[PDB]
RNA sequence: GUAUAAAAAUAGAGGUCUCUCCUGUAUCGUAGAAGAUGGGCGAUGGUUGAUGAAACGGAAGUGUUUUAUUGACUUGUCCAUGAAAUUCCAGAAUCCAUUGCAUACGACUUUA
RNA sequence: GCGAAACCACAGCCUGGGGAACGGGCCAGGCAAAAUCAGCGGGGUGGCUUGUGGCAGCCAAGCGCGACGUUGCUGGCUCUUCCUAUCAUACCGAAGCAGAAUUCGGUAAGCGUUGGACCCACUAAUAGGGAGCUGGGUUCCUACUGAUGAAG
RNA sequence: CUGCCGAAGGCAGAAACUCAGAUCAGUUUUAUGUGUAAAAUGAGAGUUUCUAGUGGGCCAUUUUUGGUAAGCAGAACUGGCGAUGCGGGAUGAACCGAACGUGAGGUUAAGGUGCCGGAAUGUACGCUCAUCAGACACCAGAAAAGGUGUUAGUUCAUCUAGACAGCAGGACGGUGGCCAUGGAAGUCGGAAUCCGCUAAGGAGUGUGUAACAACUCACCUGCCGAAUGAACUAGCCCUGAAAAUGGAUGGCGCUUAAGCGUACUACCCAUACCUCACCGUCUGGGUUA
RNA sequence: GUCAGCAUCAGUUUUCGGGGGCGGAAAAAGAAUAAGGGAAGGUGGCUGUUUAUAGCCCUUGUUGUAAUACGUCCACUGGGGACUGAGGACUGCGGCUUCGUGCCAAGGAUGCUGACAUAAUGGU
């Protein structure tokens, strides 16, 4: 578990308006911000600091200063999208989404779930 | 500099465990134990190799890379071949006598200048000292750490010092004459 | 981040100031402190230099009556306390009020050893000190500067570690055991779409 | 912030000068009222044309070219010391000008105690070849195989419950 | 606490006097 | 201001020329090359300046300056190579040789023995008697005088009234053993003459032969 | 809801060669006229109260486990009754006496 | 048992600051627990300054100056505490320091630094300074110290 | 008791009447050389008369001469103080804001946002480790400078013809050049200090020897493979002396700052600014129903 | 009489959100797609080379009249919170309405409802 700052290395913004996302860093600029793509179109090709961004494990091959376009290529060829997933970091952090996306409804929906997961609590004697 | 390395290959010396930085190197000639906590490195061991790297590190910081390549390369050099230290006694009128107890981790000195006193000394651990009879009155400590060994010659040195005395004359002491390894 | 209580703290790889003032600042909201193993909390600064300042700190007492002049503490916990109340309005009631609300201990007595023991991310030194900065130890410069009780208190903190380790041992083997069960029991999965 | 200006200016044309020439400076300010001073003292300071006497005729804001490509950028500038006269040339690997010279204020405010005043701008030029870079940081970045773990981790909710992590 | 031999601060009188006699200074300089 | 090693400074008054000094090689070089004859290459080994010197007494000259620096002004290449085929006697070009002018008899046979050098090996297993110490391990029928040599040998020998003793018999050299710096620097105090300085005479660059074998 | 007890490092930790952290937005709990009255179906469980006995906890033991006997409630799931005009928030010591190891007076040290 | 008076804006802890006059009131700190008793009297002006003189010339790192150099000439008797800028004692370094005795210098204020008419002894030494009294010379309260003392 | 007007280092007010003016201005333009003259903006402008109080001084500002180890002294203007409360600078006669009726709300100035303390343990980039750090405030007295502390630069140097360093070696022979001497061979001492060889061996850089001898550099060759060196400037850091009870960046404390510099947001509140209510004074319009 | 809650308003004010123009190199970028040029921090291939079994940079065309971004404006609009309710028949300035004792957010708050009275407010 090193996390080396690699060109292809693909990243999690966690902080500015596009938190929450999935990037991947295309060019190291300087010792202090990147450049970085992603294939999903929402999020714009741009250079960000290291200080709003976590380091994933999954590194992905990938040519310096490419283009956006080979860089959804590769990334869809490589299928880094639902390897990310995969991971159960991101099932934690997917499962926090729903659950903060939940409301009162489903809140006793899962109120009455949770204690038909307790209702057992049967263990071999 | 981002990236300062250094690289160290490891003799048949047969483990060199580095686990938070608390190196037990494990040789032939025994088992040596040290620790690294006072720095700052990665310690990255691939094969026969181990790599010590700096990121980003200043020139104070970057002062104990080559500190560390030294103290481990001494280690090793300690389990393959040890170090031996020889002194010679120097005495221009009283014989100096030297006793040795428990198995040579105790000195006891007397006659020093005439003395009635009793100088006593405990080795630092690893040191052994013996009498070699190939040539008189010379005192040899063999151990596997340099530091050791090369301490107990300062501690026998130092306690053994002629105060008030014209030292350009008077020359009696211990004194170390040569530096080597067991092999 | 709810109001608790008592709040117990363990001090340990934490700085004094920024620990005293987060503390500090709590007291007056109204909140009962309990700050445990005060001798491991840590401050910037060699370790020479910060017993230079506690020497020069002995130095301050009366030329008349020194019973009546500066109380030097030695204890760490005494000295998290003067820390603190050295950011504290003690002269007023309500500062007064409010050193009563903070328990300063050495080591994690038997009343607060069972009880989960939070920290405090703006004081530990890890998070707010730059690697390769010397720093020190209270519970160090306390037994260079006086305090006489350290090795009791290694040693009552041996036998709390080895109890506790026991304890986290069965603790963790009934969890296993609960966590077994979790996916056997099947609504764990039928309806699990809410994202528990 | 900084943004980078074009300002062409002349003097107000007369008998004796029918046709004043034209005098356009590449130069960085927050805003045009900044720009159009800052012009306006070096042309004075340059060629001795008096603000009241002359008129600045064009301004025009300039966009970086290519802000999605980094690039090392060396900048000559000028001092004014304790002695009032000093020369530098620094380098600064950023995508845009306008950053380049924002760090290189950022760093000269931090390392020789400068201000926007005190600092004049000669040139800000791009170096594109590898060989002509100087500045050994600079070459260490652009090295082909660089890689390096994050520095300064340094990681309201007060009472965390548990230890921090701040490695992987 | 301190750690010096010599107080920080300074007293108004000498604080005052630095803007009494630093510009004297710098008319005698010219 | 700056930890830096410390660079003293002396007043010699000796300055090389350095790049001038390469260039007068060069020239030097070529020279040698449109000299007459004779077309040696031999430079100079491990044997003394007095040795070389009395080498390039028999001559009417032995010159090469910087190794490899002669071969780098002649040129690897044959077009810029002065001699032909000079590619392949580049690369044995290498070490302390050069020309001279005058032998070829003296070079194989007269090999004049001189004091050893470290890295080689002994020609035998000398060996130094304890006690006093001998300037000529035997062959003086030695003074003992050599009271500073005592500070400076670092072998296990004491000044006792006024005499350099040795506590025990010391093997300064063994056969069959790379000679190191300590070894070499005590022998050179006694009589080692374990050298024996040789010539390369493999090809000759004959102005109509120019046949350079390499036997 | 007066709910949550390893330790240690942070240029590393722990678990079964493999896996996890990358914060408690987590986990335990959570319906009921402030928690009513009955009926089933499914499980030997949970909440546990009362006593009764074992062990453990001395750093300030402020409590912990283990049970046993029972009296309870047993939302596990599915059904039936009543709520409302709270009809728009609120045995000792001392004095008197005695002692002189003490003492300006108190106090103290003894006897009584 | 009898029973005053002087004095009285109000009072009562210290450190640093409050331009001054620093004070008790103000600022920042140390601190701070009733009621009292007997004693004794304390309290009613440069961030200065230090160890290296005056005139002229020669250089000349440099910016007509020009630094260091270099050469030319005539008040005492007892008292608490603090500072080190150390006389002695402790430990060190250097010196033709053989030993003994000694010189200089460093850390060092823990502990000492006298008796007599600058003089002569003793002493290991007789080091330098900061914050009740007398001689010749001009014609209440508070502090300190002891003593009780109600009270969870 | 309350209200209004309100100084002075010839004033402020009162009454008597001019002109609805080109009539004045602690002002700026235009023209001629701070003077004068004839467009901007603001204001209703004025004249004779008498009658209270005062005619001092402190602080700073810019213009000069006399000056000296060193400050200092004498002028002119300008303001502030004086008659002036309020916010901030820990507190303050002269520092930064702001001129004061009673209140409600909003917003700021100066200064600030770790705690005391209302406000971001905000964001971004750098610098600094101090066994007596810094928050200081033209850093002006010590001040001229020292430092193998660090980070940046400026100007000259060699460098895969192999850089610096490192180890191996050569570092010679005329010659122990000549006076000088007990003994001086490069190295107690007096002018150089020449030559054969080169790739280089200096009539010699130091140690040392009675003299020698021996080692070293300064000078070259072998291995070794890339950058390295010298002189200056800038910022921070140490030092650039100061004593006498306890001790102060205001305190606690702070070292990827809560210190230094810059940039950008967000936030805090004065009697200040804005909206409203109310009190009083002045001014203006109207008022025989 | 006291205290409350909400709605519709008026004055002041603070804090989020949406829509729409208009400007700059008629943003610069970018994407997609046609030319040519260059190379690397040299990929496949074989230290050296020129898109191949990765790609990058430069210029032009095109998709195009792209979007975005900032600035600016709307007599465009949707919310959240707070302080205030001065005045006291009628005129006035205005908009709807067919004029209308017509209505209206138009020369300053009205409407609805609840609780308490031995309580709550207010004074000392």
């Amino acid at each position: 578990f090193k996390r080396y700052v690699e060109v292809g290395r693909v990243v999690l913004v966690t902080k500015g308006e596009y938190t929450g996302k999935l990037a991947v860093i295309v060019d190291i600029v300087d010792h202090k911000r990147a450049l970085i793509d992603s294939p999903c179109s929402e999020f714009p090709r741009q250079v960000i600091r290291y200080g709003s961004v976590v380091l994933t494990h999954i590194v992905m091959k990938l040519p310096r200063g490419a283009r956006s376009g080979i860089v959804a290529k590769k990334w869809k060829a490589q299928d880094v999208c639902n390897k990310w997933a995969s991971s159960a970091w991101a099932k934690k952090l997917e499962a926090k989404k729903v659950r903060s996306q939940l409301n009162d409804f489903d809140r006793f929906a899962v109120m009455r779930l949770k204690k038909q997961r307790r209702e057992q609590v049967n263990v071999a004697v | 500099d981002i990236y300062k390395d250094e690289t160290l290959t490891i003799p048949k010396g047969v483990t060199v465990d580095i686990k938070a930085r608390n190196v037990t190197v494990t040789g032939p000639r025994g088992t040596l134990k040290q620790n690294l906590r006072h720095v700052d490195i990665e310690m990255k061991k691939q094969g026969n190799t181990i790599k010590f790297i700096v990121w980003h590190g200043s020139r104070k910081h970057n002062a104990c890379i080559r500190s560390v390549y030294s103290i481990i390369n001494n280690m090793i050099i300690g389990v393959t071949q040890g170090f031996r230290y020889k002194m010679r006694l120097v005495y221009a009128h009283f014989p100096i006598n030297i006793n040795l107890t428990e198995n040579g981790t105790v000195v006891e000195i007397r006659n020093f200048l005439g003395e009635r006193i009793t100088r006593v000394i405990k080795c630092l651990p690893g040191v052994t000292v013996s009498i070699s009879s190939a040539v008189k009155d010379e005192i040899i400590l063999e151990g596997n750490s340099l530091e050791n060994v090369s301490q107990s010659a300062a501690n026998i040195k130092q306690i053994c010092n002629v105060r008030n005395k014209d030292i350009r004359k008077f020359l009696d002491g211990i004194y170390v004459s040569e530096r080597g390894n067991i092999e | 981040s709810e109001f608790q209580k008592v709040v117990v703290i363990d001090a340990k790889g934490h700085l004094l100031g920024r620990l005293a003032s987060v503390v500090a600042k709590q007291l007056l909201g109204g909140q009962k402190v309990v700050v445990v193993r005060c001798e491991e909390l840590n401050i910037s600064g060699h370790f020479f230099r910060n017993k230079l300042k506690y020497l020069a700190y002995l130095r301050k007492a009366c030329r008349y009556n020194p019973s009546r002049g500066a109380f030097h503490f030695r204890a760490p916990s005494r000295i998290f306390q003067k820390a603190v109340r050295g950011m504290l309005p003690h002269k007023t009631a309500r500062g007064q009020a409010a050193l009563e609300h903070l328990q300063a201990v050495e080591g994690i007595p038997p009343p607060f050893d069972k009880q989960k023991r939070v920290v405090v991310p703006a004081a530990l030194r890890v998070l707010r000190l730059k690697p390769g900065r010397k720093y020190c130890t209270v519970g160090r410069l306390s037994s260079e500067v006086g305090w006489k009780y350290n090795d009791i208190v290694a040693k009552l903190e041996e036998r709390r570690k080895v109890k506790s380790a026991a304890f986290y041992q069965a603790k963790l083997a009934k969890q296993k055991k609960i966590a077994s069960a979790k996916e056997a029991s099947p609504v764990n999965q039928k309806l699990s779409q809410f994202g528990y | 912030a900084l943004k980078e200006y074009q300002v062409v200016g002349r003097k107000v044309p007369t008998e004796h000068e029918p046709v004043p020439k034209l005098f356009r400076m590449r130069l960085f300010a927050p805003n045009e009222s900044v720009a159009k001073s800052r012009y306006w003292y070096f042309l004075k300071m340059i060629n001795k044309v008096k603000k009241a006497t002359g008129e600045i005729v064009a301004i025009n804001e300039i966009s970086e070219p290519k802000p999605l490509k980094a690039k090392v950028f060396g900048i000559w500038i000028r001092y004014d010391s304790r002695s009032g006269t000093h020369n530098m040339y620094k380098e600064f690997r950023d995508t845009t000008r306008v950053g380049a010279v924002e760090a290189m204020y950022a760093d000269m405010a931090a390392r020789h105690r400068a201000r926007f005043r005190s600092i004049r701008i000669l040139k800000v030029v791009e170096v594109e070849k590898k060989e002509d870079v100087r500045r050994n940081y600079v070459k260490q970045l652009l090295n082909p195989h660089l890689k390096f773990p994050l520095p300064h981790r340094r990681t309201k909710k007060v009472f965390a419950p548990h230890r921090p992590s701040t490695f992987y | 606490v301190s750690l010096k031999k010599k107080s920080k601060r300074r007293t108004t009188r000498l604080r005052s006097r630095i803007e009494k006699k630093a510009a004297e200074s710098k008319r005698k300089q010219k | 201001p700056k930890s830096r090693r410390s660079k003293v400074l002396t007043l010699a008054q000796t300055e090389k020329k350095g790049h001038e000094g390469k260039a007068a090689l060069f020239s030097g070089v070529q020279q040698s090359l449109d000299s007459f004859d004779y077309m040696w290459i031999f430079d100079v080994t491990n044997m003394r300046n007095t040795y070389l010197k009395r080498i390039r007494d028999d001559w009417k000259r032995i010159f090469m300056g910087k190794t490899k620096v002669m071969a780098k002004a002649l040129g690897h290449t044959p077009e810029e190579e002065h001699a032909e085929n000079v590619s392949k006697l580049t690369k044995l070009l290498h070490g302390a040789v050069g020309l001279l002018f005058t032998v070829i008899g003296y070079f194989e046979s007269f090999v004049q023995n001189d004091f050893a050098r470290a890295g080689a090996v002994a020609p035998f297993t000398h060996v130094i008697p304890a006690g006093p110490v001998y300037s000529r391990a035997g062959q003086i029928p030695l003074t003992h005088t050599l009271e500073p040599q005592v500070r400076q040998l670092g072998m296990p020998t004491v000044l006792k009234n006024g005499v350099v003793t040795l506590l025990a018999d010391f093997p300064l050299c063994t056969e069959g053993q790379q000679l190191d710096s300590r070894q070499t620097r005590l022998l050179k105090l006694f009589g080692i003459t374990a050298a024996e300085f040789k010539v390369g005479l493999l090809g000759y660059y004959s102005k109509k032969g120019a046949s350079v074998e390499f036997l």
